[PDB]
């Protein structure tokens, strides 16, 4: 099963990632593609032959990095690579929102309707990402 | 009879690939990312016929955006809007296929009509290893190519 993942702070996310096996480029199959400005433009490259995403966004960040979130967000959620696939969307192990996200990102009129789960994940919560990830994949099997 | 130009076709098909088929990057038209849609550049525009041209910076093999022509209804060429303007509030996705991918598969992946224009890129092969764009490829050269395959009819 070939997943992909896209989120900011792409060595971070990375990072993550390594944490469940005990960047910048190509990395269940999951490819972590790196969250560097730069980079982020040439994400697309990579999309072909996906069965599921798995998006990441750093609730905590300033502002203006979470606009670039939901900006990247909308972008993955109308690619017509992405558009038929489900994907699901998980941060930090503690934080100083979920409500606020989905108000924020316009997930609950344009996220309507479609295999899509928005779920909170902490990296010091290895329970719940393992439900998290086990709702994906039973959204991968339809 | 019409049997063999039927099993010639359904041959010709499978075996084409989207790289058969693809206009190689040499013949794309195509436009830089510093572009300024000032009124001599629409003019070099809605001349092509392309109704989706490939918006590139720095190298015509580093393609960043997409340009729809029907964006351009509503422009004025007095005005000398940058480029940049356009790209960034429209933003459309951009396809990326591989040269290997197939006739049907590819066509597939229109078939949910979000996207018209795919660009064609190859697993070049010393030195890194790197995606390698090669040209781009549309629905209509595929439909050209099963109707001039005159399976139909």
């Amino acid at each position: 099963y070939d997943l992909v993942c896209i989120g900011l702070t792409g060595s971070g996310k990375t990072s993550l990632l390594s944490k469940l096996c005990s960047t910048t480029g190509f990395s269940l199959n999951v490819k972590e593609l790196g969250g560097a400005d730069n980079i982020r433009k040439y994400w697309s490259r990579y999309y072909q032959g996906s069965q599921g995403v798995i998006f990441v966004l750093d609730s905590a960040s300033s502002e203006d990095d979470l606009e670039a979130a939901r900006n990247e967000l909308h972008s993955a959620l109308q690619h017509p690579q992405l558009c038929t696939l489900p994907f699901l969307i998980l941060n930090h192990q503690d934080k100083p929102s979920v409500q606020e996200i989905k108000k924020y990102f316009e997930l609950e009129p344009l996220a309507r309707g479609k295999r899509w789960i928005l779920q909170p994940c902490s990296l010091d919560d290895m329970d719940a990402l393992k439900d998290s990830f086990s709702q994906l994949i039973n959204l991968l099997e339809e | 009879k019409e049997e063999l130009n039927i099993i010639q076709g359904a041959l010709e098909l499978r075996t084409k690939t989207v790289e058969d088929v693809m206009t190689p990057l040499r013949d794309c038209f195509m436009i830089t990312g510093e572009a300024i849609l000032d009124f001599n550049t629409m003019s070099e525009i809605m001349e092509s016929g392309y109704t989706r041209i490939p918006v590139f910076e720095g190298e015509r093999s580093n393609i960043v955006d997409l340009l729809f022509v029907k964006d351009l209804a509503f422009v004025d060429p007095d005005d000398c809007t940058p480029l940049k303007t356009i790209t960034k509030f429209y933003n459309h996705p951009l396809h990326f296929v591989f040269n290997d991918t197939k006739l049907d598969a590819m066509l597939e992946e229109f078939k949910k009509g979000k996207s018209h224009l795919a660009i064609v890129q190859r697993v070049n092969n010393e030195g890194d290893p790197f995606y390698e764009v090669l040209g781009i490829v549309t629905l209509e050269d595929v439909i050209e190519e099963i109707i001039k395959s005159e399976i139909l009819d």
